[PDB]
């Protein structure tokens, strides 16, 4: 007997996958993909133009009321030709499961909102906005939510600096706390903390 | 450092006394100015008036000060919310670059005596996100600062050993000597 | 023997469950009729509210119907056959059963970034 | 020795809502308060 | 003993409390001992001298990348479903 | 006893269930209640009950509050019994030092020794974590019993190698205590 | 999760939504964690306190003070 | 005069007259241990010992360095990379 | 090189310059009331002329998404403007205040090691 090692629940395996299918199979417009990951954790990758119509099946339907939104997720992946990938993550308390929603989405594309449909993203689809230019159409209003009124940019990118590429700064010349070109006191030393060998074999052909 | 003094040595030593000036001042209006800034000072250090200015984490402990443990109330020490009433304000927490104009404009409204005590590793130097985009580093960019307490929750021992330490300054203060040496 | 409250906030007790049900089921069996017979929405959601309609025929009591349902309240199942039929009503609009509108570029749905080849 | 519970278990320990006595009754209450003011108007 | 008011004292604090007063405040007898003897850690299942290696019980290597669940109906096919049991939360 | 609007099921508990009740006696004692402030009157009485109780106030410096052997305060860097310096300059400290505090300058010594010409630790910067004392393969740096360290002025918290040395030199007998009282748990 | 399923509790529900049902909601959270409290203090092994694959958790420091791979462990995973 | 500015440290480092940097100690003390570890592990004897292969713990076990062995069979003192204690062989 | 994209807030490059001629005409109709309404140095014709400079500067662009992209974010910033939520610091960030003008000349820069 293995102790050490997390033991996965079939329950929530057979039953995911069932529904992967069945999810397949009722959206073929719009799903691409669906996979069940280590975790026992499902995720369905659908094509931008279907966020709100697979949003909005996943909330209404009898056999899938994915009626809670927990979060939406941006990941911003620079190496993609879509860098940008969007995750909505859905609750069901009616059967007691999790969905993961996936897709792809470039800055100068916009995307659909889901606040239609869940009013939740009022609220979450400004915050990618306010970390990564993801312009969600249709929105009631989309403001900056998180950083400084006067910041340009948007910081959660990987193209984004760490330390930012402005500090402030009171002037008593001024009278009043100005904006300054940035200079570190002590600079952040990068550590490379690569590993020189491979440790996953079941992970050196899993991107075809 | 100093070596603290051995009982031995100690016991040959005179009492300090209250007044860090000394009761040894040459002229009779020297001595009557010293003893109206002692009681001056006496009077400023027996009641500051922090200001309710809780940032972040910090604050917690902030409170922690008010709880019956640690009990701020009996060193003179009460928040105030408005700060035209308040004597201190205490940074505890994290000041961000939306928080830099409006910590400024509530420290340029408090009346002037003003002693800042930063209370946290956010509050002093930036801390745990100092290397962040929309993080001050440290609050001594803005706000100048008399006291700076440590840890990065300081314990509540540690908050209140500043409040002493800036009660210690206050009885420091030196204001009406200057104006006789002036 | 109608229940005092539902137990839920904002929710008020249903005088006629059973009518409003039926009638709920038909117009969302009216809504999928219109859509074509290869579409497996259809199909799936034909047989759901016909064995529901089943459930809400032979259980002319409230608590029955609900014990034999299992989904929740009756005024749960409302609200279900309510967000259904929106449901369906937006399908006639959308049409999801063709196929891909946009098939996944290359390297998108990987997720090790960096790796050549 | 690890840090463990004692043999036997420990205590049950209390969390359900016991009331303060209430000795008032409200006709008694009434009452006193009438035979009060009556004394009080004599 | 214990740092306490006399009886007095006590009958009216726990009159106006409405019921019986324990104290708030800990104290030395009434607390653990601040020094204390060394402990000693169990061992776990893996520190057995015999029988353990490591690829049979190697936890980060068992992950296996997502299955595609449509080509994995496809790859082996050479009461409606549902994501999880019902609960019923009213 | 009211009875239950909803019927509360096994696994859970209900509050604000209770009917509003309508014989005339409990509306007499709600009526009671409400023209009288007999809640009112429970509710200054056990306030006024708490006057007599014992004070909490620990009397501070006089008195100070429990710590544990395991508490994090003033960085400090210890030494051998035989007074060498116990940093070899190995500096896993500053790798699992989470907001990069620590700044490790090394050569070698004239007898050949790995240890630093340069150890500084940004106080200000440090979240007082405790990652470099479990990192530590030697007992060099430790966290010590000293928490009243406030200082006037925003340069001196910035820990240089004298100073942490010095620190160990003050505090050596209660973090040397400490460690013999915590070796084992950790 | 962490278990969570070995301990018995009552979970509070309130009827009106308003903030006096959640503040009683808190409050008997407040109360239902002292019986999961209890129950924590009754019922607890004795065992180790971390997984024993030593390439995700630190060992201890005799081992790392005494055995090689133990050593190796705690410089690269520190 | 202040005897604390040009006074060496472990490192060999000192602000020379010249500096500019000397400016900060007018008003604070420059801080210089006087425990140098070179003179305090110089002043302890070496330890003589028969074996060939010794080791060194550095005192206690939990409490010491990790341990090492060090080889006798060359002529001289032997230092230990951790402790700094030699070890030498009759 | 040409790819079908979804149109950002525009679907020709006259529409998206009719939209940014709204954006221009409605920051120049809030000027005055932002003069009036911050506690800031600038006067009405400075804060004109900056905000020609700040357009002339995006005059370069040509790109339809891209543009939609400057008008999303300059009606933010009016938005923040209207509704006082900047402060009078953020005003001023337009005009490089606090900031030594760098020279451009070489031997300046060779000094100043620039
Ligand atoms: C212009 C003229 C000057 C104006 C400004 C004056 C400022 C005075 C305050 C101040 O800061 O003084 C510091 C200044 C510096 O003091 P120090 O020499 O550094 O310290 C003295 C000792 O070394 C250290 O002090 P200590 O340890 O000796 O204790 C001080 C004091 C004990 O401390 C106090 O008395 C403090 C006050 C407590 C008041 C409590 C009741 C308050 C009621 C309010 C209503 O001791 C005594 O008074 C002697 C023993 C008395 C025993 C009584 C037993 C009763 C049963 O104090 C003085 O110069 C003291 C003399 C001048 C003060 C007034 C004396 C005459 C009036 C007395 C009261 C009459 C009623
Ligand atoms: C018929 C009437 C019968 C009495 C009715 C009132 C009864 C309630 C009451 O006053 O209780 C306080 C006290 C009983 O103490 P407790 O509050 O139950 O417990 C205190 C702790 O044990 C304190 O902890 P401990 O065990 O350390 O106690 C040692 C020491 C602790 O000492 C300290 O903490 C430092 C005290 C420094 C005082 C410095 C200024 C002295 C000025 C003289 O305690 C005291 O010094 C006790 C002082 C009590 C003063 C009471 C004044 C009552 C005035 C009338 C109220 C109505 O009762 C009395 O003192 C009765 C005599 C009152 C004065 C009679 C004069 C002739
Ligand atoms: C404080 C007071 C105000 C200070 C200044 C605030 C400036 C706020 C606006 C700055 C951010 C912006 O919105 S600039 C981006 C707007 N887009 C452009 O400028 C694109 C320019 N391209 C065009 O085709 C046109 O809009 C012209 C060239 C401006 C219009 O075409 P005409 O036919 O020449
Ligand atoms: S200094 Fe530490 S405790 Fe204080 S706000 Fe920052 S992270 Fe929180
Ligand atoms: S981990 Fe310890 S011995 Fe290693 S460099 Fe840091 S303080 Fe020195
Ligand atoms: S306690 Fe944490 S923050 Fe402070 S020096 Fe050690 S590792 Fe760095
Ligand atoms: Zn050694």
């Amino acid at each position: 007997d293995k102790p050490t090692v997390r033991q996965p629940d079939a329950v929530a395996r057979s039953h995911l996958s069932d529904f992967g299918r069945y999810v397949a199979e009722c959206l073929p417009k719009y799903v691409q993909k669906v996979q069940l990951t280590a975790g026992d954790e499902l995720e369905v990758l659908i094509a931008p133009e279907g966020v709100v119509p697979v949003l909005q099946f996943l909330k209404d339907h009898h056999q899938a009321q994915f009626t809670n939104l927990v979060d939406i997720a941006g990941v911003d992946v620079p190496c993609r030709k879509n860098r940008f990938e969007v995750v909505y993550n859905l609750l069901s308390l009616r059967y007691n499961s999790r969905i993961r929603v996936k897709t792809y989405t470039d800055e100068l594309t916009p995307l659909d909102s889901a606040c239609e449909v869940h009013k939740a993203a009022n609220w979450y689809e400004r915050e990618i906005w306010d970390m990564y230019g993801v312009f969600f159409a249709n929105h009631p209003d989309l403001r900056r939510i998180l950083t400084d009124y006067g910041f340009e940019g948007h910081p959660q990118r990987r193209d984004f600096p760490l330390s930012g590429y402005v500090e402030l700064r009171y002037d008593d010349e001024k009278k009043r706390v100005v904006c300054e070109p940035l200079e570190l006191a002590q600079e952040f030393r990068k550590f490379d903390l690569s590993a020189p060998w491979e440790q996953f074999p079941n992970f050196r052909n899993a991107n075809p | 450092q100093q070596t603290l003094p051995v009982a031995e040595v100690a016991q040959n030593l005179p009492k300090k006394g209250y007044s860090p000036f000394g009761t040894k001042q040459s002229s009779v209006a020297e001595w009557s100015l010293a003893r109206l800034d002692d009681l001056l000072n006496w009077g400023r250090k027996g009641s500051i008036w922090p200001l309710t200015f809780g940032l972040a984490c910090c604050a917690v402990e902030m409170m922690h000060i008010a709880a019956p443990r640690y009990d701020m109330d009996r060193y003179g020490v009460v928040f105030r919310a408005s700060p035209r009433q308040a004597d201190v304000i205490i940074v505890a927490g994290t000041l961000t670059n939306k928080m830099a104009p409006a910590l400024r404009k509530v420290y340029d409204q408090m009346p002037e005596p003003r002693w800042v005590i930063s209370m946290g590793s956010c509050a002093n130097g930036g801390g745990y996100y100092h290397y962040s985009y929309s993080v001050v580093r440290g609050c001594d960019r803005i706000i100048p600062v008399d006291i700076y307490v440590p840890g990065c929750p300081p314990t509540a021992e540690a908050l209140m050993y500043g409040v002493l330490q800036l009660q210690k300054k206050v009885k420091r203060m030196k204001t009406l000597q200057m104006w006789y040496r002036k | 023997i109608i229940k005092a409250s539902t137990g839920l906030t904002g929710l008020a007790v249903s005088t006629n469950p059973h009518h409003t049900l039926s009638a709920l089921y038909g117009k969302i069996l009216r809504a999928v009729s219109k859509m074509p017979q290869d579409a497996s929405y259809r199909k799936y959601t034909e047989q759901l509210v016909k064995q529901r309609a089943d459930s809400v025929a032979q259980h002319k009591d409230i608590t029955a119907l609900e014990k034999a349902v299992g989904c929740g309240q009756v005024e749960e199942l409302i609200v279900q056959a309510e967000n259904e039929l929106i449901l369906a009503r937006k399908m006639l609009g959308w049409k999801p059963w063709e196929k891909l509108v946009q098939a996944a570029p290359a390297k998108q749905w990987d997720w090790p970034p960096a790796q050549i080849m | 020795k690890q840090d463990l519970p004692p043999p036997g278990g420990y205590k049950k320990i209390p969390f359900a809502r016991v009331p303060p006595k209430s000795y008032f009754t409200g006709f008694t209450t009434i009452g006193t308060y009438v035979v009060v003011t009556a004394v009080g108007l004599g | 003993l214990r740092r306490d008011v006399s009886p007095l004292i006590q009958r009216i604090r726990a009159f106006l409390l409405g019921r019986e007063h324990n104290l708030a405040l800990r104290f030395e007898d009434g607390l653990a001992d601040r020094t204390q003897p060394q402990p000693e850690i169990p061992d776990g299942p893996s520190h057995l001298l015999s029988a353990n290696y490591y690829c049979q019980r190697d936890g980060r290597r068992e992950v296996l990348p997502p299955i595609d669940l449509v080509e994995q109906q496809k790859q082996l096919a050479a009461k409606l479903p549902t994501p999880g049991k019902v609960y019923a939360w009213d | 006893e009211p009875k239950d609007i909803v019927e509360v099921p096994k696994g859970y508990v209900y509050v604000n269930n209770k009917e509003l009740s309508m014989e005339f006696a409990d509306i007499t004692d709600r009526a009671a209640s409400t023209m009288f402030f007999g809640e009112l009157l429970r509710g200054f009485a056990v306030t006024l009950a708490h006057i007599f109780k014992e004070p909490a106030t620990i009397n501070y410096p006089f008195e100070k509050g429990p710590l544990s052997p395991r508490f994090r305060g003033e960085h400090a860097l210890r030494r051998y019994p035989s007074g060498e310096e116990r940093c070899i300059a190995c500096k896993l400290c500053e790798a699992i030092c989470p907001a990069q505090a620590i700044t490790i300058e090394a050569e070698e010594r004239a007898d050949g020794s790995r240890r630093t010409t340069r150890y500084d630790i940004d106080m200000t910067k440090c979240i007082y974590c405790g990652f470099c004392q479990e990192a530590c393969p030697v007992d060099a740096i430790v966290e010590g019993p000293n928490f009243e360290f406030s200082t006037e002025t925003h340069e001196e918290l910035l820990y240089n190698k004298e100073k942490l040395l010095c620190n160990g030199d003050k505090w050596e007998s209660e973090i040397a205590s400490n460690l013999q009282a915590d070796h084992l748990y950790r | 999760y962490d278990a969570y399923n070995l301990v018995n509790f009552d979970v509070p529900i309130g009827t009106k939504g308003d903030c006096y049902d959640r503040y009683l909601c808190r409050v008997e959270e407040m109360r239902q964690s002292l019986r999961i409290i209890d129950q924590c203090l009754n019922q607890m092994p004795a065992g180790e306190i971390k997984t024993d694959d030593a390439k995700v958790a630190p060992p201890s420091r005799s081992e790392m003070k005494t055995s090689m791979e133990a050593l190796i462990h705690h410089f690269k995973l520190f | 005069c202040r005897g604390d500015i040009e006074k060496v440290t472990h490192t060999g480092q000192v602000f020379d007259k010249e500096d500019y940097r000397n400016a900060r100690f007018v008003n604070a003390k420059r801080y210089v241990n006087e425990n140098w570890g070179i003179k305090l592990i110089e002043e302890v004897p070496p330890k003589e010992c028969t074996e060939r292969v010794v080791f060194c713990d550095g005192g206690d076990g939990p409490l010491g360095h990790p341990k090492v062995y060090i080889n006798l069979d060359k002529p001289g003192n032997h230092i230990c990379g951790y402790c700094g204690l030699r070890f030498v062989k009759k | 090189a040409v790819q079908q994209v979804r149109p950002i807030l525009s679907v020709d490059r006259e529409e998206a310059r009719k939209r940014a001629l709204n954006l221009y005409k409605a920051w120049y109709r809030q000027i005055p009331y932002i003069v009036m309404d911050y506690d800031i140095p600038m006067t009405v014709e400075q804060c004109r002329d900056k905000l020609r400079e700040e357009f002339v500067k995006h005059r370069n662009v040509t790109d339809i998404r891209v543009i939609d992209m400057l008008v999303i974010k300059g009606q933010m910033e009016l938005k923040e403007s209207v509704e006082i939520w900047k402060q009078k610091g953020h005003i001023m960030r337009y005009w490089k205040e606090s900031q030594d003008p760098k020279p451009t000349d070489f031997l300046s820069k060779f000094i100043q090691g620039v």
